[PDB]
C-alpha cells in the first residue's frame, strides 16, 4: 500500500565547471503523495528551488521534478534530500556528474 | 504519428491539518500544458506550455470553474469512500483519476480511457467499449451501479469521442512546432573504472522527445538485460528526456559490448560502442 | 479542455 520513492540527481546538461546548468532531482514511483525534497549545496539547503506539478504514472505512483539553476565547480558538493513516510531517515543522494 | 491527451486528478484528505487538496494536470503526449491547485491563494487553471497561452478568457475562466467544482466533487467522493470502506476520519486518503483519448495516425479516435483509484489501487474503470465499467472491489460495485443507472458512461463516451478528440487536434496544431516534432536523442558511451580489472560502460541518451525509448546492452550480439542497470526515463527540465543503461565489464572486454538505441526520432536503430579515441 | 464531472462515487 506504501511505495518508497526512487531518486535521481542529475544536471540538465553534461556538467562543465564554471558553465551555468540546471540541477535536477527526480523522485518517482512513490505513494502516498506526501513527500519533501530539498536541493543541497555543501549540506545546506538551496533557497529558490522550483518543482513540477504533482502528477502520476500509469501504475498510480506519483512523480515530481525539483530543480534549480546552478554552476558546477570542483569544490562544491551537491545533493538531494528526500523525506517520505517509507523512510526512517531523510535519504540523501549525492550528485555525480557521471550518473 | 500517434497522439494522446490525458488529465490527471489527485484529491488528498488531510484530517486535522486542513481541507482536502485537489491537484489536476493536463498533458498532450509527454508535454504538460495546464495545471490547477486548490491550495493556491487564487485557485486558477493556469498554462504550463507556451502554445496554450493563446486561448482566450472564456477558456481559462471555464476551466477554472470546472476544476473548482471538480475539487468539491472529489471532496464529497473522499467522504463517500470512507462510508463504502468503513474507515475513520482520522486517516489520510487519496483518490486519483486519469482519463483521456488516443488518436490514431489517421486522426480518428482510437481509444478512450477513464480510470480511478483509491489509496493507490484500482477502484473503477471505463472499459474499452466506453459503455461499461470494471470495478476492482465490492465498494466500487456500489459506484458502478449508480453510474450505470445514471447513464454516466454515455456522458463520458460523448466527451471522449467529441470535445477530447477535437481539442487534442486543436492543441496539436497550436503547438505543432514542438509537439509534432520528434527530437532524436544525442547519444554516447562513457567509461568508468571500478578497479584495475572492472569498468562501468554507460550508454547515454539525452535531449529526446517523446519519452518512449529503448536502450539495450549487447555482448558479442547477445542481450544483457539481466546484467544491465537501466534507470528510469527522467525529465531534463526543458521538456526533453534522458535515460542511461550501464553494464559492468571486465577490463579488456569493452569493445565486445554494443549499445542499441531505439527512438522514433531516429532514422534507424543506432549501434554504439565506447569510443576512447 | 477538461471533462466536467457529472456524478459522485
Amino acid at each position: 500500500i506504501q511505495r518508497t520513492p526512487k531518486i535521481q540527481v542529475y544536471s540538465r546538461h553534461p556538467a562543465e565547471n564554471g558553465k551555468s546548468n540546471f540541477l535536477n532531482c527526480y523522485v518517482s514511483g512513490f505513494h502516498p503523495s506526501d513527500i519533501e525534497v530539498d536541493l543541497l549545496k555543501n549540506g545546506e539547503r538551496i533557497e529558490k528551488v522550483e518543482h513540477s506539478d504533482l502528477s502520476f504514472s500509469k501504475d498510480w505512483s506519483f512523480y515530481l521534478l525539483y530543480y534549480t539553476e546552478f554552476t558546477p565547480t570542483e569544490k562544491d558538493e551537491y545533493a538531494c534530500r528526500v523525506n517520505h513516510v517509507t523512510l526512517s531517515q531523510p535519504k540523501i543522494v549525492k550528485w555525480d556528474r557521471d550518473m | 504519428g500517434s497522439h494522446s491527451m490525458r488529465y490527471f486528478y489527485t484529491a488528498m484528505s488531510r484530517p486535522g491539518r486542513g481541507e482536502p487538496r485537489f491537484i489536476a494536470v493536463g498533458y498532450v503526449d509527454d508535454t504538460q500544458f495546464v495545471r490547477f491547485d486548490s491550495d493556491a491563494a487564487s485557485p486558477r487553471t493556469e498554462p504550463r506550455a507556451p502554445w496554450i497561452e493563446q486561448e482566450g478568457p472564456e477558456y481559462w475562466d471555464g476551466e477554472t470553474r470546472n476544476m473548482k467544482a471538480s475539487a468539491q466533487t472529489y471532496r464529497e467522493n473522499l467522504r463517500i469512500a470512507l462510508r463504502y470502506y468503513n474507515q475513520s476520519e482520522a486517516g489520510s486518503h487519496i483518490i486519483q483519476r486519469m482519463y483521456g483519448c488516443d488518436l490514431g495516425p489517421d486522426g480518428r479516435l482510437l481509444r478512450g480511457h477513464d480510470q480511478s483509484a483509491y489509496d493507490g489501487k484500482d477502484y473503477i474503470a471505463l472499459n474499452e467499449d466506453l459503455s461499461s465499467w470494471t470495478a476492482a472491489d465490492t465498494a466500487a460495485q456500489i459506484t458502478q451501479r449508480k453510474w450505470e443507472a445514471a447513464r454516466v458512461a454515455e456522458q463520458l463516451r460523448a466527451y471522449l469521442e467529441g470535445l477530447c478528440v477535437e481539442w487534442l487536434r486543436r492543441y496539436l496544431e497550436n503547438g505543432k512546432e514542438t509537439l509534432q516534432r520528434a527530437d532524436p536523442p544525442k547519444t554516447h558511451v562513457t567509461h568508468h573504472p571500478i578497479s584495475d580489472h572492472e569498468a562501468t560502460l554507460r550508454c547515454w541518451a539525452l535531449g529526446f522527445y517523446p519519452a518512449e525509448i529503448t536502450l539495450t546492452w549487447q555482448r558479442d550480439g547477445e542481450d544483457q538485460t539481466q546484467d544491465t542497470e537501466l534507470v528510469e526515463t527522467r525529465p531534463a527540465g526543458d521538456r526533453t528526456f534522458q535515460k542511461w543503461a550501464a553494464v559492468v565489464v571486465p577490463s579488456g572486454e569493452e569493445q565486445r559490448y554494443t549499445c542499441h538505441v531505439q527512438h522514433e526520432g531516429l532514422p534507424k536503430p543506432l549501434t554504439l560502442r565506447w569510443e576512447p579515441h | 479542455q477538461a471533462s466536467q464531472e457529472v456524478k459522485n462515487w
